[PDB]
Formats: C-alpha cells, structure tokens, sequence
RNA sequence: GCAGUCUGA
DNA sequence: CGCCGCGTCAGACTGCA
DNA sequence: AGTCTGACGCGGCG
C-alpha cells in the first residue's frame, strides 16, 4: 500500500520474495557465463538460504 | 498465484529441518550430514558403481578430488540440493519397504 | 609471481596429459583425416581446424600424410606391446597438433559420450544385481575387470538368483560386445584413458581453484574503485572474476608478465560492459 | 499493516 | 542438545518501511 | 558482514 510519505508500507514477503528473485536471477547469469565452481557454489548456497 | 522457476533445485526446509527430518528419515542418513551436503560443505556419491563408495557415503571437499584420482569417473558425486534430489529420485519405495 | 609459474606448469602438464590421453584413440585419426580433406576440398578451413603445431597448410599436409601412414601401421599392429609401441608413435605425431579449441572440444566430448556408452551398461547391470543377489560384489570387481559369458555357476544359493536376470544379463553382454566392437578397442583401455584425461582436467581445475583465491587481490581492488558506477561491490567482483577466468585459458604464461597484469585488460572489459548491462 | 511503551478489567 | 510453548480483551501515544 | 552485538529464561520432550 502506498503511504502518505511516499515510502510504501510493505509486507515482509515482498522483501523476502525479492531477496530470492535477485539471487535466482543472479544464478541464471552464471549458468550462462559458465562461471567457475567456487562462485556458483556460493551463489547456489545463497539461493538455498534465501 | 505465480511461480518462480528456480535455476537450480532447492531443498524444502520444512521437510529437512522439522524434526524428525523427513528427508533424513527417508534416506536413512543423519540430518547433520544432509545439512553439510545441501549447503555445499561436503559431497555425496549418487552412485559408487564399481568402486568402494556406498551410495549414502558423504565425502568432504578434498576427498572428492582424491577419489577422482583413485577411480576416475567410475563413481559420481554431487553437492547441494541436486545431489539430494538425485538420491531421492533414485530410490525404490516398494522395494525398500519390502526389504525393511 | 613464482607461484603463478608453479601453477601454470602444472596446468600445461595437465593439458599435455589430456592431449596424449585423447591421442590414444585411433578413430580420432579417421576423424582428422576426414577433417583435413574437408579443408582441402574447400568446404572447410584449417584456421578453424588447426591453430598451430608442436601458419602453413603444406606442413599440415605433411603431418596429415604422416598421420595416415601412422593409421595404416596402427591397423597392422593387431598384436600386446606390439600395439603399444605403435600407439606411442601415434601419440608422438598427435602431440604435434595445436588444435583449434572447438575441434578439441568436439573430440573430448565425443570421448565423453563414448565413455558414457559403456557407462550405461556398467551401471544398469549393477542395478540389476544389487536388488536381489546380496552378491560377492567385492569380487564382481574382479569379474568385470576380467571382461557371465562363462560365470553362471557361482556355487552359492544366489547362483539361482542370477537366473532371474540372466536373460537381461546376456542382453547386456550383447550390447557390451556391440559397443566394444564399435570402438575397435578394449573397453578397459578406454576406461583407463578416460580416467587419465579426467585426472588431467581435474588437476588443471584444482590448480585453477587455487589460482582464483591466489588472484582475488586485483579483482577486489578494481571493484573497490568501480563501486560508484551504480552497482554493488559484490557483483563487480563477480564480473572481474569471470573476466579473470576468460584470461586464464588464453594466457601465454611464457611471456614473463604477471597474470594479474593480463586480467585487467579483460576486467575492464568485464566490469565496464556489465555496468552497461546493469 | 507492524513494533515498542504505558494503562485498564 | 535443539525445539516447542508460555491468558483474554480494550485504550492511548510514538516511530517506521 | 563488522558489530565499540547478547546472554541477562524455564520446563518438558524427543
């Protein structure tokens, strides 16, 4: 819901979902760039944690 | 509703961490090692093949590289939720229950 | 940068190892003898087929005639160190080919899929045995390093249980024999050479994983300066790292440069373009 | 929408 | 040793994405 | 991830 001050009142899910959608998207980068394993490991673990 | 196509598989935390762990109880593999697998702190061989590696055996980081030198590609091990998904999809339900 | 040289020499050792291991396949000779003739018929080009040797197409003609003459003497060495001296001679001329990346990639994934060809059988037979036999598997290792074409009567009660699957086992022997004859080589030798190339690539990747932590300094320092372009530090480090990875496989380490001094030429390429994308 | 505090029965 | 719970209702006021 | 953090509870239970 948009608030009076302009800063929207947000449920936490819209952040948590956002927190997922970044990292998954980020992972979608590395599967295309053929990144090394030591990087995509950290990225997959961050995705799982999110 | 919507859906996000996860770029990689991902373990559901409700079946992994709610005690008793359903994932662990189904795989007969203790929870403390499954956490190490699907958080990329260890490996697990999805198949040993012609190699002295049990299908539930966990390996640490350098042991995977070491077991490479000893057996090459005879066995196959992964880490993360892909490995647990493989171990799950690989098992035979009715055969396992008739054996147990 | 002496650690860089220690790493790079083991890298080149691994790539020499995978080169001489893939060189043992005789059908690769037929493949390249088709390839060079596609080039000579103006339907292919050598600059996409071979980068150099260990450029002129006449020396390539000489080398490919040598490889053809070596393939015929590979044919007549049916006799088993008699084949071993010839296959070492074939590796001698094969290791003199600085093949184009994509062609060598085709070769190595061809070896991978032909290894998988026997892999499927070696797996499925095991999943047929391990369900019902409770078998002397520790000795199935020996039984399969040998090759059920002779082993039926294993003189135990489970020697009856193998009769439940024996038909599918013999079907698996038929498929194993057809794949064994298709390659013109013993399956065990293929297992060994594929193990060898796997170990070469594993050692190279090992040294790569030491190198990436060895060279975090340059990417950290460049990303720390590039923070202010409208991005976080934590993804500019990714751009610099993947740029470093692109710099790895194309670094002529004998040039005397520090490898870091090379990666920036692509790190700037990797970050300033990524800021364009995000 | 939530948190914190105070208060009432 | 980690995890699960620890009364109901109401009013007021701040502060905050 | 550095905090110039907290913890500053208990009781039962698997």
């Amino acid at each position: 819901v948009p608030l009076d001050g302009g800063r929207f009142a947000t449920s936490d899910l819209n952040d948590l979902y956002r927190r997922v959608i970044n990292r998954n998207n980020r992972l979608k980068r590395l599967l295309d760039l053929a990144a090394p394993d030591i990087i995509v490991r950290n990225e997959k673990r961050m995705l799982q944690e999110a | 509703m919507g859906h996000i196509e996860l770029a990689s598989p991902t373990a559901h935390i409700w079946f992994l961490k709610s005690l008793p762990s359903r994932i662990g109880l189904l795989l007969d593999m203790p929870l403390r090692d499954i956490e190490r697998v699907l958080y990329f702190e260890s490996y697990v061989v999805i198949e040993g093949g012609m190699t002295n590696l049990e299908r539930q055996q966990i390996l640490t980081e350098e042991q995977y590289l070491d077991a490479l030198e000893e057996f090459g590609d005879e066995f196959d091990a992964k880490m993360g939720a892909e490995a647990i998904q493989a171990l799950l999809k690989s098992m035979d339900l009715e055969q396992e229950c008739e054996q147990l | 940068r002496e650690g860089e040289i220690d790493i790079a020499k083991r890298i080149e050792d691994g790539i020499n190892q995978v080169q001489c291991s893939v060189a043992e396949y005789p059908e690769a000779i037929t493949y390249l003898l088709e390839q060079y003739d596609r080039v000579e018929a103006e339907e292919a080009r050598l600059s996409d087929l071979i980068t150099g040797f260990v450029i002129d197409p006449e020396l390539a003609r000489e080398k490919f005639a040598e490889l053809r003459a070596q393939y015929v003497v590979t044919r007549d060495t049916i006799k088993h160190a008699t084949a071993q001296e010839e296959i070492l001679k074939l590796s001698e001329v094969f290791k003199q080919f600085r093949l184009v990346p994509k062609q060598f990639d085709y070769l190595v994934n061809s070896m991978r899929v032909m290894m998988d060809r026997v892999r499927t059988q070696e797996r499925l037979i095991m999943k047929l045995c391990v369900e019902q036999c409770k078998m002397p598997k520790k000795n199935f290792i020996t039984l399969f390093t040998g090759n059920f074409n002779a082993a039926i009567a294993m003189n135990k009660p489970w020697s009856e249980k193998l009769h439940d699957v024996s038909e599918e086992v013999h079907r698996a022997l038929q498929k194993l024999q057809q794949i064994e004859e298709e390659t013109g080589l013993t399956i065990e030798q293929v297992k060994d050479i594929n193990r060898r190339m796997s170990i070469g690539e594993a050692k190279a990747r090992r040294a790569k994983k030491e190198m990436v932590e060895a060279n975090l300094r340059l990417v950290i320092s460049i990303a720390k300066k590039y923070t202010n372009r409208g991005l976080q530090f934590l993804d500019l480090i990714q751009e610099g790292n993947i740029g470093l990875m692109k710099a790895v496989d194309k670094f002529e380490y004998r040039r005397g440069y520090k490898f870091s001094t090379y990666a920036t030429w692509w790190i700037r390429q990797a970050i300033t373009r990524s800021i364009a994308d995000q």
